[PDB]
Order: structure tokens, then C-alpha cells, then sequence
């Protein structure tokens, strides 16, 4: 079959899940805790296992008082409603979702490699050939997700979790959000946001392959194409034009950079005619086997190091907290259809 | 160097969302 083909399937798949989803699959109290494996503003990531089956999953809880706090209930909806509705190799679709009182709880699989940003900063850059592994994985994510109508808005290398074969899993649909029209909401990692974004337009899904320029910099140079210590700064950086390249950038990925990274809608690889082939047939992915990636049969550039099947010690260590169910049911009403 | 300025900058660490 065609990509084409493969995709429209795919897409048959997924909105029978998105018109009538999945609810209330598990219950708490059929996980062990293990480890958090990461916090947000509204929650955290857990390493939990199953009783049932002994198997090991991220839980990501989250609490429903802080997320109405933070104007965050549409956007949590659309998180569970999409993950529970995907499913594709480089995706954690929900396996279980459940709330309670307190909390709402999003069981996935777990990935034990950690995150790319700590593998990242430790060993400072990736080479071009590791950069275009991981790359070449977020393109087939995106194709796959903007085929669907879905927007990601998020990438970057503190949610590109890497799996016990070192591909990766792209985490956090957050601000993940099914739109054929533009939409408008600020959101993303201030790094990472399209001119677009900050200028307050009506923007599309060309702002995750501006996102993907970022990325790609980002994980070759080993710091970001545009940084300062506040936001504001950056975002002047981001709409002002300009971008320098290390000299130890290859022609090839600066010129990708160059049509990833533009500023000029028209012309930014990804939202031409063409579609995302135009990033996939870019010399710069010359030796990409789009299929073989796909297949997960290219042998990774890294793998990272393991002692068992929950080991964690790919993982930053966090402040354990308590994971506290009130008596009185909180939020019943906005979380209605979680 | 630019390395020398990122990691002297106060965002070599996780960075968090933003939005409206
Ligand atoms: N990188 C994250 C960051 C994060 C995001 C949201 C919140 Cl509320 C807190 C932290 C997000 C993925 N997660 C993760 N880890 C391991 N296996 C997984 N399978 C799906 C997701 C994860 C590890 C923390
Ligand atoms: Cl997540």
C-alpha cells in the first residue's frame, strides 16, 4: 500500500476511538507505586506496576483543582481523548484511564531510557547521524498526527522519551489538539514557539515543523537556535530573522534548518504543495529508510543502559509525594467525560 | 562560545510550558 493508503486506514481507526471513547478502564488501586518519574504544573508522571499482569506502565495523574487553576480542563480533555483514539510505534496510546475525587489518571506505557534532554545535556550533542535517528522518528510521528488533524505543540527534548530499544516515544499531549481550521491559543515551550505563535496569529500544524527545526538544532549543536535567560528575550530572538549555525553544521543540515526554521509560511518545509515529503526526500535524509525506521529494524546509535525491567536509573530522582484521594469529589462537572 | 554562554544561561535545565 501506499503511505497515503496506510494513513487513511489509520485515520478509520482512530475516529471510531475519537466518537466514542474509552472511560473508566481500571481503578487505582490495581497499580503499585514505584517512582515518579517526572512533575508538571497541574501533575506528575508515575512508574507504576500492574498487579494483574506484573507489567510496568507511566501513570500520569494529574489534579483536577490545579488544572482548572491553570485553565487547563479543555486542553486535559483533549489529551486523554486523543491518546486513548492513536496508536502508531512511536506513540504511548492510553492503555487504562480512570479518575477519582482528586485526580485524574493516564496509564501508558513506560519507557525506560529516560528522557532525550537528560541523555542530551549530559553528553552535550548528538551527531548528525544520531540527530537524524531521532528526526526521522518525530517526521512519521507528525505525518501520522497532522493526517488525523492533529496538532502536537509541544516537542521538545524533555518529552521525547527513549524505549528499552533506544527509538524514542513522543510524550505529553498537553496542548495536542484535533483542529482542521487555525486556532489561536499561546501555548508551547518558549523555545520552541513559532513566530507565528508569539506574534498572536491564527497559526496550523506548520508550527510543529518549525518545532522540528528547533528540535533538530537543538539536539546537533547541543543548545537551542534561540536562548537567553528570560522568555522575552527569546521570543526577540524568534521573530527577529536570524539564526547562526555551529561550523561543525554540515551543508546539508543547515539547508534543511534553513526551510524548517523560515519564518515565511510559503516556504517552510512541511506546509508546502508538496507536503511532508519535501522533508523526507531532503538530502539531509538521504540515508534515511523511511520503512525500516518505521519497522524499527535500524539499528539504534545509542542505547541506553539497563539492569532490569522497572530499573530507573535513565530517570532524574524527584521529591516523593503523596497521591491524596479527598472524601469529596472535586471538578465532577468539568471532567465529565475524562 | 555560544556553548559557553547556553551553559551559563539560566535555561540548561527543564523547561516548563507556557501559555495565556
Ligand atoms: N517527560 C515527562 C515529563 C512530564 C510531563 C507531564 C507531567 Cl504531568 C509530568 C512530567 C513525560 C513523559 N514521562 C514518561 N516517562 C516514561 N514512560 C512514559 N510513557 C508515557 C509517558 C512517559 C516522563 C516525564
Ligand atoms: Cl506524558
Amino acid at each position: 500500500e501506499s503511505v497515503k493508503e496506510f494513513l487513511a486506514k489509520a485515520k478509520e481507526d482512530f475516529l471510531k476511538k475519537w466518537e466514542n471513547p474509552a472511560q473508566n478502564t481500571a481503578h487505582l488501586d490495581q497499580f503499585e507505586r514505584i517512582k515518579t518519574l517526572g512533575t508538571g504544573s497541574f501533575g506528575r508522571v508515575m512508574l507504576v506496576k500492574h498487579m494483574e499482569t506484573g507489567n510496568h506502565y507511566a501513570m500520569k495523574i494529574l489534579d483536577k483543582q490545579k488544572v482548572v487553576k491553570l485553565k487547563q480542563i479543555e486542553h486535559t480533555l483533549n489529551e486523554k481523548r486523543i491518546l486513548q483514539a492513536v496508536n502508531f510505534p512511536f506513540l504511548t496510546k492510553l492503555e487504562f484511564s480512570f479518575k477519582d475525587n482528586s485526580n485524574l489518571y493516564m496509564v501508558m506505557e513506560y519507557a525506560p531510557g529516560g528522557e532525550m534532554f537528560s541523555h542530551l545535556r549530559r553528553i552535550g550533542r548528538f551527531s548528525e547521524p544520531h540527530a537524524r535517528f531521532y528526526a526521522a522518528q518525530i517526521v512519521l510521528t507528525f505525518e501520522y498526527l497532522h493526517s488525523l488533524d492533529l496538532i502536537y505543540r509541544d516537542l521538545k527534548p524533555e518529552n521525547l522519551m527513549i524505549d528499552q530499544q533506544g527509538y524514542i516515544k513522543v510524550t505529553d499531549f498537553g496542548f495536542a489538539k484535533r483542529v482542521k481550521g487555525r486556532t489561536w491559543t499561546l501555548c508551547g515551550t518558549p523555545e520552541y514557539l513559532a513566530p507565528e505563535i508569539i506574534l498572536s496569529k491564527g497559526y496550523n500544524k506548520a508550527v510543529d515543523w518549525w518545532a522540528l527545526g528547533v528540535l533538530i538544532y537543538e539536539m546537533a549543536a547541543g543548545y537551542p537556535p534561540f536562548f537567553a535567560d528570560q522568555p522575552i528575550q527569546i521570543y526577540e530572538k524568534i521573530v527577529s530573522g536570524k539564526v547562526r549555525f555551529p561550523s561543525h553544521f554540515s551543508s546539508d543540515l543547515k539547508d534543511l534548518l534553513r526551510n524548517l526554521l523560515q519564518v515565511d509560511l510559503t516556504k517552510r518545509f512541511g506546509n508546502l504543495k508538496n507536503g511532508v515529503n519535501d522533508i523526507k526526500n531532503h538530502k539531509w535524509f538521504a540515508t534515511t529508510d523511511w520503512i525500516a525506521i518505521y519497522q524499527r529494524k535500524v539499528e539504534a546509535p545509542f542505547i541506553p543502559k539497563f539492569k532490569g525491567p522497572g530499573d530507573t536509573s535513565n530517570f532524574d530522582d524527584y521529591e516523593e509525594e503523596e497521591i491524596r484521594v479527598s472524601i469529596n469529589e472535586k471538578c465532577g462537572k468539568e471532567f465529565s467525560e475524562f | 562560545t555560544t556553548y559557553a554562554d547556553f551553559i551559563a544561561s539560566g535555561r540548561t535545565g527543564r523547561r516548563n510550558a507556557i501559555h495565556d
